[PDB]
This record gives structure tokens, C-alpha cells and sequence, in this order.
């Protein structure tokens, strides 16, 4: 388990996969978890029901994390409901990999607009709602690795590298108010043998293993860590 | 059923350099997945080698989407 | 100076500053330089005249490097004029600094779209026009800001950190056909608070950035691709 | 309160400072800690008594971590006492700062042999004793100075940059047997105003903040992380 | 040719391979090259004659680059002969790979002592002899990649990572005299499927990268590590 | 004699300082300061101390050397302890 001075967390794109397990993990550690979804509510509702049945604190909130006004209003609604917001996990990325010569700038815009602007809005609003309290932690999570090998990832890498650098800039901006910003870069996550081939630990990662890395960066245990990128990839990249 | 689809989906995804989620039954090799001329030949030869079949050129030209080739492969490979 | 197997280079946003000095340096080493500009042509024309009067080969070409059709058509026109395009430098970029809490997503998008999507178009088209001849070199002009971040530069750092990582994926896609992609990360360039933290104890000259670009285009870096070359006087290691 | 499948840990150079707080932290999370010291036992005895008085499990063990035979025998003694060794922290190190023009080759060797070869011995013996368990985690305590270098620290930076890279090679060799190797790179830790000016979090780090990052990397919570270098520097280096 | 304000260069481990190609490249670019050899004089003499027969300036000099007195005195002799020393290339590394559990500590110690101490002495003496000129450049070259896979390299990686971090620290100290320090990390120089350029690198491709870092064209570059590996690592 | 020695000692010290700092030996008087009068920077002084240390075969501890500011300080130091 891990220690948290803060009380609640918003997780964008939290209905399924890594996002849902982040919600599950953080709720089991005692945080009230806010499960963001954009379109179909049924999976998010089922997650919220599951977590409450397990004795945890959970709520759902519908909004498009790539929409400035929708995200801003959602955080205002959480602050109204809970009194504040301690923690934020930006996980609303999309993946659409193509060879660059086959990719329209529309396709590139699609991925970058969504992945970078969503993380930008969340980080910006975290500075606003976290600063008075002199306390906060924000984790920016990159997309799971798409294919085997190194092709088709020009908009994936643009998104991921942009996120990591912009997170460092937020780390400077939040530092005096003790608002930390860190990134997590997952490897191949089970969410076969040919993939496991190049992974030193000789297995795909579990979603829970990524979620516990996120939990560490949110937790009090990482209080002197900001502007860092934590790789969770079984040794695939060092 | 699904096992053959997964198996074929993986070949298509690596051949055409797309993430698997794009390779749905309704996805068209050219229109949606961006296969060019060399890609089509390369993909045909890879599936022919994988499954031990040989597709008539005229019938290859009528495989427009992923479901079409999965159906062709169930019908024609050896049990 | 430096050895080049290729004959010509397109430099986006080349009318002044670092971009103009890249044009000046590369022209002086024998390359025909294509000077991109978007808006007013007088500064670009004066650079072109300067280089031709110095005995070099230079031409101007107007296009918005953030516009897909405009950039694509410009490279097509160069290929028609020159027979091909050996080299590309993605230098076009803007800054709109401000603390994030005072930054509209508008201010974010503008810098992202202008700085990162332009490099995407340029690198993509370089793959297209350089592949048949199995030869090319592309340099993306990034920044120390994309490596370490900076207060008030969430948008610029996103665009330049995105550029650095994207350039490596282009390096993977061009490598089989000998099309190399590398980035340069200038520090504080003249084009004493600043200088305090710089070990060489001075700002860099634009020429010093231009010669690092020239190295990565040149034959001398023929086994170097997917690299990010720091040009910052020791400010960041 | 973090979860540990393993039961014990050896921390080299653990009498004081960061090493002592690593022992303090890990004992408080239920591990049996072996407190290494090379010469003066009083401070290590006092640390052991402090932990045992708190209801924790602790032991002291005298050896020079730069001596192959001394280190090898000490791990053998721990395996005889405890039945095995789950976890290792290579913390032992010295400084001998000097402008290079004033640095004797012996001054350089002194730091390399004490700081880098010590970590080689410990990492190697960890591979040997944790392999039949197919379980283990090893943390190498490096430094920001091994990442960015520093005036007057050519020898220290060489020893710690070598440690950071060597650790990744151990990660590759231990991965199939689930023996993870990670480094931590602390910044300026309190165990001067000019140096604080450059730290975004605007303070020196607490030894506890290093210890809890080390704990994370040993814990089950980091089970898909190997070959990593965790910065703990308040944003001083990103 | 590449532009050099300085006049001469010392290359440790210069008799063969990459070191010999660095000698050829720099000599062709107008520098007087000092070719270090420790054991075999014949190969170094042949290189010197090859370069002199091409109209270049070249000399041989015998020393063990991991010996403090020997390397210090060798630089002193070059300063006595030429009036100074503008450039230095540290390339005296050895590779002795073994699985860690099969590595004796004396094996680890020997590789790390050779590889790190030689670069340390070279860089330290560069600071001394280059300071009055308020000018200079030093390149530290890592050992080439010698394994298809990721095993057996604990002392290889200790040496390489140690050299890279050392060099950064020397960059801070030398910057007070405009003396630059940079590293070069070659890849597979003559698994090829793991190389994006799909070929081994030529020694000459490493040498010309080294030449750039010595040259005036890299005058604002210090504390950097330049990968020369065909995209093997990015 | 004691003055004969002084003369010779000062002459050796003067020549070391005059090369190290590239100044004329007539500028190198007992009262001249390395930085203020003889154009030295901080590193020059460190290099000067080392240059003196191995001509005269002595170790000047850092704490001592911090207080050596002018030519006379060097004369007194060698000539003393
Ligand atoms: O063996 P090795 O391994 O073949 O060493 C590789 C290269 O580095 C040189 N080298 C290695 N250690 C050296 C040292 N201490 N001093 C000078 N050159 C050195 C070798 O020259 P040598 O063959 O002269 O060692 C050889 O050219
Ligand atoms: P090349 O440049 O010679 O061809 C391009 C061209 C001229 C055929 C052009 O796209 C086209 O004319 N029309 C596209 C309409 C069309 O034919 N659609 C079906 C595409 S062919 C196809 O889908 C077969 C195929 O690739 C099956 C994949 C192999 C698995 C069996
Ligand atoms: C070379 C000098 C004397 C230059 O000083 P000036 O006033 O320019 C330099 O700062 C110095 O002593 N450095 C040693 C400082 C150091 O960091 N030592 C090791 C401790 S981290």
C-alpha cells in the first residue's frame, strides 16, 4: 500500500484498461476516485458499482478531456462536490498508427490534438485548483506501445515526447506550490510470445503494475520527485 | 472462428503497419488501411505462405475488406 | 567546411535569425539553398541577393510550412526545378510564452500546430521525394526547451519535445533507404543572468547552430541517424 | 506499508545519512534489515537498537564493501543466518572532490574502487544468491552527479555514471529470473542557499524521501520496473 | 576540409582500427597526428609512413595510456616538440566480456582501471597543456559494441557510462579555458537487423564524427555524447 | 649568505610567476597581487600555486594557499615553513 495526504483523484479516460485499473488501485488505497468517460456510460457505471460494492469511494463524471470548456466545468463540479481536488491522472490518449507517408495531416492532428491538448488542459486546471492548498500531484500517462517494432509511430512519438516535455514545464510552474508533475511510459501491457521476445522480464505487464507506478508518483512517498518520467516496461527500454 | 480472425488480423496489421484496432472485419485494405500496390502483393504472398493456399488473381481482386479474406481462408485452408 | 553528396536543401522559415544563417552556411559550402518565407518577401529576397553576390546558389520560395497543401506543393516545385531534393531543414517555429494558467488552449494549439505539424509535413514529404534515390538527410531544429522544459513554455516545450521524439520515428522509417533524420537542440543563441549557467560563459552564435546542422546534413554524419545534437555551450548535459 | 514478497535486505554503508534512513524505512515496513558498516560500530549499534526498540528486526554486519572476499563472506553469513537474501541496496560510497588538475590518479582510483567496484560485487553476489529463488530486487544508490557531471567531481561522476550504466546490464542478466536492478539518483539531500536557488521545489531533499523511493523500487509495487534510474532531486535535473 | 584553429592532435590507441582511421582523417585535414602505440611499433610506423607519403604530418609515440607517468611524459614530449597540443582523442579502451556471475572482481577492476584511468589521465593532462592557449578540444571514444545481445557487458557498461559522466565533469572544468570535452559512442563498426541503416558502420564514419567534435565547427558543443551507431540506439 | 639566498630565491619565484601570468618580471614585485596587479584570474592562481609547488618541491595546503595573494606571500611561505 501507499500513503496519501490527499483525499481524491480524477482519472481521465478511466472506463477501461489501464484507466479502470488505476481507478481500482487508487480506490483500494483509500482515495475517492472520479471515473471520467466521454461517450458510453455503461462500462464506467459498472466500474463505479464494482468499486462501491468492494467498499470503496467512487463516482463517474462525463466530459471530453480534449474540450477546454467541458474539462474546466468537470473540475469545478468535483471541487464543488468534494471541496477540492488533490490528484489528477491524465490518461485520455488515443492511438492511430500508420506509416508517415500514408498518414494525412488530419490523422496527425487527430492524435496530437487529443493527446496533448487533453493533458495540457488537465495540468493547467490542476495548477489552478491545487495551488491554494500548497499540495498536489499530477501523473501524465503515455499510450501503451502500439505494434511490435519501430514503424508507424510518428504521431505516437510526437504525442509521447510532447507530453513528457510539457510535463517538465508544468513541473517548474507548480514547484513553488508543491504541485508535482511526472510522466509514466508503459511498455507492452496486457490490456504473444513474439512481443515477449524483446522484454527482459519475459512477460507482458499487468495493468495493475502500471497503476501501482502511477500510485507511487501520486503518493507522499515520491514527495521529492517532480519532472521525472517513470518507465514501466519490464526492461524493454532502458 | 475468432482464433483464425486474430491470427489473420495480426498478419494484416504487421504487413500494413497499422495498429490492430484498425483491422476490423469491415476495414478495406486500400481505402481504410492504406495498402498500395506492393503492399497488396506482399500481403497476398504472406497469407499464401502462412496458410498454404493460392488465391486466383480474379478472386483476390474481389477481397475488399478484412472479413472477406478471413472468409476466403476458412473456406480454402486445410483442416 | 564539409563534404556533401547531395546538391540542394530547403530550409523552412529561413528569412532571418538562425534560419537565415543556416542558409548562409550551407550556401557557402556549395549547396543550392531554397529560402522559405511566409509573409513579407523583402528580407528573404535580400538574403537571396546577399548569397548570390557572394558567389553562391540561392532561391526564395513562399509557403506556409504549417499548411499541408502549401508545403507539399513547394517541395514538388523544387523537385521539378532541380530534379530532386537532397536535404531538408525544418526550422520554422514560433514562440508564445506565458504561464499555463494564463494560456488559452488557443495559445497552445497555435504553437503546437505551427511548430510540430510543420515538421511532420516536411519529414513526411522528405520520405516521399528522397526514397527513390535512396539518399537524404533531414535536420529538425528543436531546442533545449524540448529536452528539459521551462517555466512559461508549456506550449513551446510540448512542440519541441514532440519534434525530438517524432524525428526518431522518422529515422526508423527512412533508414532502410538511407534517409537520415536528426535533431539539433540549441541553447541560448544571440539571434548575464542567462550566461551565468552556461559553462562556456557566452551565448551561442547562430553560425554555431548552422554548422551543427551542416554536419548532420553532410556526408560526415553518414552513420548517424535518430540523434539529438545539443548545441548549448554546456548549459544542459 | 508497501508490500514486500521478500523478507530481508542488506544495505551497504548504512550507519548514517541516506543509508541509515533506508534501513529505518525498510525496517518500519517489516523487513529484517542488515546494517553494514566498515570500521566504527557504535553508530550502527545505536541504529540497530533504535529499530529493535520500535519492534522492528535489525542486525549489524561489519565488512568493507570494496573488498570482494569480505563482501562475499558477509552475504554468505546472511544466507546462513536468514536462509537467503531477498533484497540488496548498494549505498556505500565516498567523495574526494578536487579540480582534476589537482587530482592524483590515486584520488581517482580511491573513489572508483570504493564506489563502483563495490556495487559490482554486490550486484554480482545478488545474482548468485537470488537466482535459485527466481526472485529479488536490487537498488543502486547513484547521484545526480552521475547524470550531469560536476566541476570538481570527475572521479565521483565517473563512479556514479558507471554505476547507473552497469546497473542496466545487471538488469538484463537478472531479468529472466525476476531479479530486478534499478538505480536512484538523489539530488542535494540534507543528511547552500545558492544550490537551493536552482531546485524547483525550493528545498533540499530529506533522506526519508530518498529512502521511500528506494523502498518503492524494492517493493512488489515496482514489479514491472527494471533497468530504470529514478531521479529524486526536486526537479534540479529533468 | 573541416576547419581547425589548432595544429596537432594525440590519438591514444592509434595503431589500428578506428584509431588508425582517426589518424588518417585528421592528417588529411591538415593536423599533425601523433600515433600512440604501446606494443607493436611496426604497424604504427607503417601508418606514419603512409601518411607522410601522402604529404601529411605524422609522428609515432610509445606509451601505456593507463600509466600515469608514461602518458604525462608523452604529452610533455609532444609539447616540447611541437610547442603545444591542440587536440586529444582518448581511444585506449579494452573489451573483456563475461557473464557477471563468471566475472572475477580482478577482471572487472582491470577493465575499468584501463578504460577509465586512461581517459582520466588524458583529460587531466589536456586541461594542463591546453589552458594557456585558452583553446582546445578533447574527444573520449567508447569501446565499440561487441555483443549481439545484452548479456556479458557489466564491465563494458561500467566503463562506457563512467567515461560519459566523467567527460561531462571535465567539460565544466575545461569550459573556463574554452577547452571542450565530448564523447563518441560507436555502434557496430566493422544483429544487423537491429540496425536501422541495415549495415555495419565504417571506421571512417566514426573518425569523421570525431573530427567534427575536434573541429571549429562544433565550437559551442561541450558535454555532449554523440552516438555513431546507425540508429541502433536513439 | 642569507641575503644571497633571498636574492636567488626571489629570482626563481619571479621567473615562475612571470611565465605563468605572462607578465614582465619587473612587474613581479613583492607587493604585486596576482589578480589585481598581474592580470590573473582565479584558475591562474591555482595553476600558479601548482607551478610553484613542483619547482620548489612543497605541498601548500588549500587552506594555506587561499591566503597567498601577492608575490611576497609566496616568498615568505617558501622561506618559512
Ligand atoms: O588490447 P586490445 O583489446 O586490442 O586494445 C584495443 C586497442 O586499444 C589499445 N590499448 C588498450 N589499452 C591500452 C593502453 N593501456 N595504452 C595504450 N593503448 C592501449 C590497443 O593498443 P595495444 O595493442 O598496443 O594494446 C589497441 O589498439
Ligand atoms: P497499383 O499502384 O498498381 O494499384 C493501385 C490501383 C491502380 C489498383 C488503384 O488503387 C485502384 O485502382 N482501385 C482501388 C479499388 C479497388 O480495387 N479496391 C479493392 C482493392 S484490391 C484488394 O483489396 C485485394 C487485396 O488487397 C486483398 C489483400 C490480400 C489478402 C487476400
Ligand atoms: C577554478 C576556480 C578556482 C575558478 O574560480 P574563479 O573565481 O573563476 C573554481 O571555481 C574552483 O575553485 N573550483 C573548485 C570548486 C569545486 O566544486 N570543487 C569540488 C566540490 S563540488
Amino acid at each position: 500500500s501507499m500513503q496519501f495526504t490527499g483525499k481524491n483523484v480524477l482519472i481521465t479516460g478511466a472506463s477501461k484498461g489501464i484507466g479502470a485499473e488505476i481507478a481500482r488501485t487508487l480506490a483500494s488505497m483509500g482515495l475517492k476516485v472520479w471515473i471520467n468517460y466521454r461517450s458510453n456510460a455503461e462500462v464506467a457505471d459498472a466500474l463505479k458499482n464494482e468499486l462501491e460494492e468492494k467498499g470503496y469511494k467512487a463516482a463517474v463524471i462525463k466530459f471530453d478531456a480534449a474540450s477546454e470548456s467541458d474539462f474546466v466545468e468537470a473540475i469545478q463540479a468535483i471541487v464543488q462536490s468534494d471541496g477540492g481536488l488533490s490528484y489528477l491522472v491524465n490518461n485520455a490518449g488515443v492511438v492511430r498508427d500508420k506509416l508517415a507517408i500514408k498518414m494525412k495531416t488530419e490523422d496527425f492532428h487527430h492524435v496530437i490534438d487529443n493527446n496533448l491538448t487533453s493533458a495540457f488542459i488537465g495540468c493547467r486546471e490542476a495548477l489552478k485548483v491545487m495551488s491554494k492548498s500548497r499540495f498536489g500531484s499530477v501523473v501524465n500517462i503515455a499510450s501503451i506501445i502500439g505494434e511490435r517494432g519501430n514503424m508507424g509511430q510518428t504521431n505516437y512519438s510526437a504525442s509521447k515526447g510532447g507530453m513528457i516535455a510539457m510535463s517538465k514545464s508544468f513541473a517548474y510552474e507548480g514547484a513553488l506550490r508543491n504541485i508535482r508533475f511526472n510522466s509514466v511510459t508503459p511498455g507492452f501491457i496486457e490490456t504473444k510470445a513474439d512481443y515477449v521476445k524483446n522484454i527482459p522480464l519475459n512477460r507482458l505487464g499487468a495493468a495493475k503494475e502500471v497503476a501501482e507506478a502511477v500510485a507511487f508518483l501520486l503518493s507522499d512517498h515520491s514527495s521529492y520527485i517532480t519532472g521525472e518520467t517513470l518507465k514501466v516496461n519490464g526492461g524493454l527500454y532502458m | 472462428l475468432m482464433a483464425l480472425f486474430e491470427d489473420i488480423q495480426a498478419v494484416i496489421a504487421e504487413q500494413l503497419n497499422v495498429d490492430a484496432a484498425q483491422v476490423t472485419p469491415e476495414a478495406e485494405f486500400v481505402k481504410d488501411l492504406g495498402a498500395d500496390s506492393l503492399d497488396v502483393v506482399e500481403l497476398i504472398m504472406a497469407l499464401e505462405e502462412k496458410f498454404g493456399i493460392e488465391i486466383p488473381d480474379e478472386q483476390a481482386e474481389k477481397i475488399v475488406n478484412v472479413g472477406d479474406v478471413v472468409k476466403y481462408i476458412e473456406d480454402n485452408k486445410l483442416a
